[PDB]
């Protein structure tokens, strides 16, 4: 149909703008941020990509959990999510944030970011190598290539 | 940041890891260094110098940087050995403490090197103590390098 | 044995007076500045262009666990549990029986990679060189049950990067 | 010679064993026991209310200026009556040398805050406070560091759990982060390391 | 001039790049219009290329094929598309290609590299590899 | 025994009335600081609750150190150390009811 | 034979350490006198 | 690799999932990643070696890349001495 | 680098340096990859005579600290130690 | 057919064996049904037809593997099968206030809702749960409440 095909342009557009243009923001609570850095760092820069940091959490797009997600810096890093406008994603870095990972069985330490906050990607490694960290980046802009919001939309 | 790259790259090459490595263990270190590394050492810290002192270009007698560090931050020295100050902190305000050189703990009694001492207790005195302690590390490293042992690694 | 960064006193002499009111009106250090960031814009970039090109790699690199097998095909490990007691994170759960042929064999071999720290503990423990971290770093998920490595993806990853892992090893074992 | 074995400096030996007996006629009041490791470290053994009087004797200059907190901790042994070992680092400048004092507590005995003497123990303290459950009279501020603001426990007690008693989630229903008692998907695995035949027999204790 | 040879050294990427069509489809697909020499192929149709005048870091490069394991892959690359023994030569673990030096056979080494497959239906599900433990009673069929 | 704070109950029992009266006067505050659903009066009968948890205590050092911690604990909802979080916490809302009849523990699981 | 990561025999070369931050630039007095001439030159 | 009645593939372990357990929906548009090549069958297939020593050493190939050495005693005639950790074959001739 | 002589020159000029000599990026001047197989030595005590383990054994030589004064049973004033030395400025540049 | 033990303390991590396959998770009642059941750790295999950013919220409510989701078209039953295969509870909450153009009421209070019982039968469903307003009657004048009606009848 004519319809669909107009509405998956338009909706190939608008991921294609989103991909593009992934302002993360400047979170990064342990270890996981120095690699983060190396990212931003002129060897991998991730500027060219598109990868801009922005401090705003209302002028960002991405959240990047490189670190361990203590149970006291948890409520904040939940209002930051909420603070955080849609489309919002958010890359869990270093096995600290994924699951715990060194300090799993700590009582100050969350297991694992994805209980107080819904994640996109995974990036294992501890820390994760810059070069890891751009390929889950790269993962999370195909997988917004992949997204067929308006397509849906047009389906009902 | 790129000098950090390639030194992440000798972690990499001692211990598989960028960082966090656990090259260093209670009996020594976990495995020789391997073959060529020593050599790419003193190619990285040959070229090390001018970066640093393309830093203190950009940094070191900048007006905005000095009124930025000249005189914030002053610390007595009686009260930055009371609060238990360590490092540059200590010898910022002058009082002259380097545990490398009073209480050496492996190798430091057969290098040579000079601990840099400040005199008016600021950031901007923090600044330069910890630019030159970085120029007396490349000395070190270079002592290090001329003169590395043969031999085990590890206690026997 | 210690150095005296600051503690300069600057010239009084006329030259030298006028060299630095100079300084401060005609802005020179500033100028000096701004030739330095010149400069670097005229070199040469050090972005590589991933991923089409890759950041340079030692053999003894710490990345995805991989089960391997000796060339007979039979899987190398032998279930001595040493790399489950060294794991720094608890992120080695192994199970074993006795299997058909008799041999001891490792029924249940699961490494969370969300607790693994990728210490390199194991690799330099198992006395069969069974585990082994492989080359690959960009395995990331897009869920966290993905990470939850079980002995069957394990033994596929190893089978996968067989072909690197075994030349690595070849360059280093000398140097374990 | 013997490359492996660690190098003995029986000059220090002596240095700090001659210091520790110099400390020990200085205050008898307070000093217990005084006691010089082989590895040239010595430790005076000190009566809870003399923290602040041999403190500040340290510091000030009869022969020692020991000037600098190196770190204040605990140590907590549960077979003791006094559970909690208050253990003191000291640095002095002048004479490049530590020496380490350390006193003993009860969770129901308070030991008078040494914020007066050094001021850089305000922060160890208010750990101590908050990790151990030892209570610092005097202390200008005590409350938790390091721990989330409505903690209950007192960790690195012996008794306290490595996993805790609580754990946080985020909960859509009230949108809140929530605690939760704990509920571990796989229970830390206790390992029975020690070996089942003495290793040092130079620290054999008597059979009693 | 050296102005006028860099002009010419830009022609000549546009010629060995294939033509204007060929320098238009390696600048769209991997930003980088440098020509170098073809060590070889992998069979899954990517192409690995040395320079070994530019700077460590870029001496190496790989052109990703644009279809492998049935899925169009002229625009959408990852790094997992490189098979396990061009892999060292890529990232420098290394300085032997795989075609001087082959990797050594063995059967049960896979013989078609599969890219990450997460987001897929390929994608790896965990699962307990143990039989059931505990085995319980079952009752009888006759009703006494 | 040296005392904390008090060489008697008595002195104890005066301690903790002023820390009572501190919460008392500081619940409605912390209402409407926190931004709280809960009621002033359900938040002062969740401070009488918990204080009469310690009220079994016999021991005046014990009542001591239990004041310390009230008031350590009043300082942080005072201020904002706190979050919504945490003063919550006090309120088990998510926690579902344990039943604590022989019966129902028997059903529900092996716990004693 | 043994074989390690060693220096080589003579040890490496010696290994800049110290700033060399150049001295660069006229005398104030020749900065002032350029600026006044075109000052100068402009004006007429 | 056999297949089990429900149809999933069975492990080298064994392990299938009953019809009646309910975690087979976390296949239910996925894969279950099941490793083809199966160690019983590989280390079947390898010929049995006839040495003519009592004792032999196997050290699994490779040297230092193998496993640790151990000495197989080969004197029964009836069964084929097995190295406990390559898990080949030797028996000695005749 | 590849840059013409025009950029060389102003880059260098621009910087007070020879930017040319000392190049941030790495070209040829690095290691090879692949090096030829490494040998590691043996240490001291890798010996198959007088290498009893009781006379190399540093963990057993270790004892329970020496108790100098213990409460339950002129002389020159001494300090911890003798007092430190005081620091010598730097020859190579006593001022920077 | 899916009988299962409850084990644990009924926490997140605890097995309540309540596997449930909610439709419409996604809603207002579903945000909320759903975060129970997690919290008791019933596995819910959850049928979704928009896009995994919309149902991205629901995945924090439940442990590593509670949380199923399977892509499910409305009109297609075998989407409703393999949903509902291996569930031993079905909650049924696919109500549509408003009226779409390819869905109207009739197709989501009576052709889905009936679908699904039916196929929840065949599956060997232990226990189904229907959802339609008080109001809601067979001869109550609003369209959608009728079709409510109807459907509850058919379920
Ligand atoms: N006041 C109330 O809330 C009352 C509610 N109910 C019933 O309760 C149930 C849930 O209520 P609530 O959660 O608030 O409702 P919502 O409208 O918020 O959500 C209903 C769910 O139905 C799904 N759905 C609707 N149409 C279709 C379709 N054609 N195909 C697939 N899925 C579809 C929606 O998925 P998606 O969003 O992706 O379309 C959504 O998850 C409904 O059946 C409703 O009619 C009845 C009485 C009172
Ligand atoms: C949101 C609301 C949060 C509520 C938080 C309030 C708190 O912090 S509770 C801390 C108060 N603890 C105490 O007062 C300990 C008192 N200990 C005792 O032993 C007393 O009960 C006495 C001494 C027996 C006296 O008991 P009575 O008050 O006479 O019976
Ligand atoms: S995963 Fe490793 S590097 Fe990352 S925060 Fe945790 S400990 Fe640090
Ligand atoms: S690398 Fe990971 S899996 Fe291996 S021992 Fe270390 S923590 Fe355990």
């Amino acid at each position: 149909s004519r319809g669909e095909y107009v509405v998956a342009k338009l909706d190939d557009l608008v991921n294609w703008a989103r991909r593009s243009s992934l302002w993360p923001m400047t979170f990064g609570l342990a270890c996981c941020a120095v690699e983060m850095m190396h990212m931003a760092a002129p060897r991998y820069d991730m500027d060219r990509f598109g990868v801009v940091f922005r401090a705003s959490p209302r002028q960002s797009d991405v959240m990047i959990v490189a670190g361990t997600l203590t149970n006291k810096m948890a409520p904040a890093l939940r209002k930051v999510y909420d603070q955080m406008p849609e489309p919002r994603y958010v890359v869990s870095m270093g096995s600290c944030a994924n699951g715990g990972g060194y300090y799993h069985y700590s009582y100050s330490v969350v297991r694992g970011c994805d209980r107080i906050v819904p994640v996109d990607i995974y990036v294992p490694g501890c820390p994760p190598t810059a070069e890891a960290l751009l390929y889950g980046i790269l993962q999370l802009q195909r997988k917004i290539k992949r997204e067929k919001r308006l397509r849906i939309w047009y389906r009902r | 940041f790129e000098e950090r790259e390639k030194m992440f790259e000798f972690y990499e090459r001692v211990s598989g890891a960028r960082m966090h490595a656990a090259y260093i263990r209670p009996g020594g270190v976990h495995q020789d260094l391997p073959l060529g590394l020593l050599d790419d050492i003193y190619e990285f810290s040959k070229n090390f110098s001018f970066r640093i002192d393309e830093l203190e270009e950009m940094l070191t007698n900048n007006r905005i940087w000095r009124n930025r560090t000249v005189d914030i931050g002053v610390v007595t020295a009686e009260d930055a050995l009371n609060y238990g100050f360590s490092g540059v902190m200590l010898r910022g305000s002058g009082i002259q403490w380097d545990l490398r050189k009073t209480q050496p703990y492996d190798v430091y009694d057969q290098v040579e090197f000079d601990v840099p001492i400040g005199s008016r207790g600021d950031c901007y005195d923090r600044y330069l103590c910890r630019v030159e302690e970085m120029r007396q590390s490349l000395r070190i490293i270079s002592q290090c390098l001329n003169k590395m042992p043969p031999g085990e690694i590890k206690v026997d | 044995t210690y150095k005296f960064v600051n503690m300069r006193e600057p010239s009084m002499d006329m030259k030298s007076v006028t060299d630095r009111a100079a300084q401060t009106l005609l802005w020179t250090e500033l100028v000096r500045g701004l030739g330095m960031t010149l400069s670097y814009l005229f070199r040469e970039p050090a972005t590589i262009n991933y991923p089409f090109e890759k950041g340079p790699l030692s053999p003894r690199f710490r990345g995805e666990h991989a089960l391997r097998r000796y060339p007979s095909g039979e899987e190398r490990c032998i279930a001595c549990k040493l790399c489950e007691a060294v794991c720094p994170a608890q992120a080695i759960t192994i199970e074993a029986e006795p299997r058909a042929d008799g041999s001891r064999r490792t029924t249940r071999y699961d490494i969370d990679m969300t607790k693994c720290i990728y210490c390199g503990f194991c690799q330099e423990a198992c006395p069969v060189d069974a585990i082994v971290e492989g080359p690959n770093f960009e395995f990331s998920t897009e869920t966290h049950e993905e990470l939850l490595y079980n002995k069957e993806k394990l033994l596929n990853n190893g089978d996968k990067w067989e072909a690197e892992i075994a030349a690595n090893i070849q360059a280093d074992y000398l140097y374990r | 010679t013997r490359p492996t074995i660690r190098p003995r400096n029986d000059v220090v030996h002596k240095q700090l064993s001659a210091f520790g007996q110099y400390v020990a006629e200085i205050l008898p009041k307070y000093v217990q026991q005084v006691q010089v490791s082989c590895f040239n470290e010595l430790e005076i053994f000190i009566h809870p209310d003399g923290v602040i009087p041999v403190l500040t004797f340290l510091r000030d200059h009869t022969n020692a200026q020991f000037k600098s907190l190196a770190d204040l901790t605990a140590v907590d042994v549960p077979t003791r009556q006094n559970r909690f070992e208050i253990v003191y680092n000291l640095l002095s400048l002048r004479f490049n040398s530590r020496i380490r004092v350390k006193t003993y507590t009860d969770e129901l005995t308070p030991i008078e805050s040494s914020v007066t003497v050094y001021k850089a123990a305000n922060w160890y303290e208010r750990e101590i406070w908050d990790m151990f459950g030892v209570f610092f009279a005097n202390h200008p501020d005590l409350r938790r560091i390091l721990t989330d603001y409505g903690f209950e426990g007192h960790p690195f007690r012996k008794d306290f759990p490595l996993s805790g008693y609580v754990e946080l989630r985020y909960d859509d229903e009230v949108k809140r982060v929530v605690a939760e008692p704990v509920e571990l998907a796989q229970e830390f695995r206790k390992f029975d390391l020690n070996s089942p035949w003495e290793a040092f027999p130079a620290y054999r204790q008597p059979p009693e | 001039m050296e102005l006028v040879q860099v002009l010419r050294r830009g022609l000549q990427q546009v010629s060995g790049h294939g033509g204007l069509r060929g320098y238009l489809r390696v600048l769209f697909r991997a930003n980088d219009v440098r020509v170098g020499t073809l060590v070889g192929e992998d069979k899954y149709g990517n192409k690995y290329y040395e320079d070994n005048k530019q700077f460590f870091g870029r001496h190496r490069w790989v052109i990703y094929t644009t279809e492998m394991n049935g899925r169009d892959t002229f625009w959408d690359v990852d790094g997992s598309m490189v098979p396990p023994e061009w892999h060292r030569w890529l990232h420098c673990m290394t300085d032997d290609p795989p075609t001087t030096k082959p990797p050594t056979a063995r059967k049960y080494i896979w013989t078609n590299h599969k890219f990450n497959v997460s987001g897929t239906p390929q994608q790896y599900v965990p699962y307990s590899t143990t039989r059931k433990k505990i085995q319980e009673w079952v009752p009888p069929s006759t009703p006494y | 025994v040296k005392p904390i704070f008090s060489r008697d109950m008595n002195e104890a029992k005066r301690r903790v009335r002023e820390l009572y009266r501190a919460w008392y006067r500081e619940v409605p505050n912390t209402v409407h600081l926190f931004q709280l659903d809960i009621s002033v009066k359900q938040g002062r009968d969740k401070v009488r609750e918990m204080f009469m948890k310690n009220a079994h205590v016999t021991d005046p050092r014990v009542v001591d150190l239990l004041v310390i911690k009230g008031k350590m604990e009043l300082e942080e909802t005072i201020n904002v150390w706190k979050q919504r979080t945490h003063i919550m916490r006090f309120f088990h809302e998510t926690e579902a009811p344990r039943p604590t009849d022989f019966l129902s523990k028997f059903y529900v699981g092996h716990d004693p | 034979k043994v074989k390690q990561d060693m220096p080589p025999p003579g040890g490496y070369g010696p290994i800049d350490y110290k700033r060399n931050l150049p001295r660069r630039g006229l005398s104030g007095y020749s900065m002032f006198a350029v600026g006044i001439g075109t000052l100068l030159f402009g004006y007429w | 690799v056999r297949t089990s009645p429900t149809g999933e593939k069975v492990t080298h372990t064994g392990q299938a999932y009953d019809d009646g357990d309910y975690r087979r929906v976390r296949f239910s548009d996925r894969q279950k990643e099941v490793n083809e090549n199966f160690a019983i069958d590989l280390i079947a297939e390898q010929p049995v070696s006839e040495v003519g020593s009592r004792v032999i050493s196997c050290d699994g190939g490779g040297g230092a890349l193998g496993h640790p050495r151990v000495y197989i005693n080969l004197d029964k005639e009836t069964k084929t001495g097995t190295c406990g950790y390559c898990g080949l074959q030797f028996r000695q001739p005749h | 680098a590849s840059a013409t002589r025009v950029i060389q020159l102003l880059r260098n000029w621009a910087s007070g340096r020879d930017l040319q000599a000392k190049l941030q990026l790495r070209y040829q001047e690095i290691s090879k990859r692949t090096q030829p197989p490494p040998k590691l030595p043996v240490g001291p005590s890798h010996k198959l005579s007088n290498n009893y383990y009781c006379t190399r054994d540093g963990r057993r030589e270790a004892m329970p600290p020496s108790i100098v004064m213990s409460s339950q049973k002129e002389k020159k004033a001494v300090t911890p130690a003798p007092p430190i030395k005081r620091w010598e400025l730097s020859k190579d540049q006593p001022y920077l | 057919h899916h009988a299962l033990i409850p084990h644990g303390k009924g926490g997140r991590s605890s097995v309540s064996g309540i596997v449930a396959t909610v439709f419409g998770a996604t809603g207002f009642l579903g945000r909320y049904v759903v975060n129970h059941l997690g919290r008791m750790g019933s596995q819910v295999i959850v049928p979704y037809r928009c896009e995994p950013y919309d149902t991205m919220h629901l995945r924090p409510m439940g442990d590593l593997g509670q949380i199923i989701f399977m892509e499910w078209n409305g009109k297609d039953k075998d989407s409703i099968r393999k949903v509902v295969e291996h569930s031993n509870v079905v909650i049924n909450l696919v109500g549509r206030e408003w009226e779409t153009k390819n869905f109207d009421f009739e197709d989501v209070f009576v052709k889905i809702p009936h679908a699904i019982a039916q196929v929840s039968k065949e599956a060997g469903v232990e226990k189904l749960i229907h959802i339609s307003h008080l109001n809601a009657d067979i001869k109550s004048p609003s369209r959608y409440l009728r079709s409510k009606a109807v459907g509850e009848k058919e379920v």
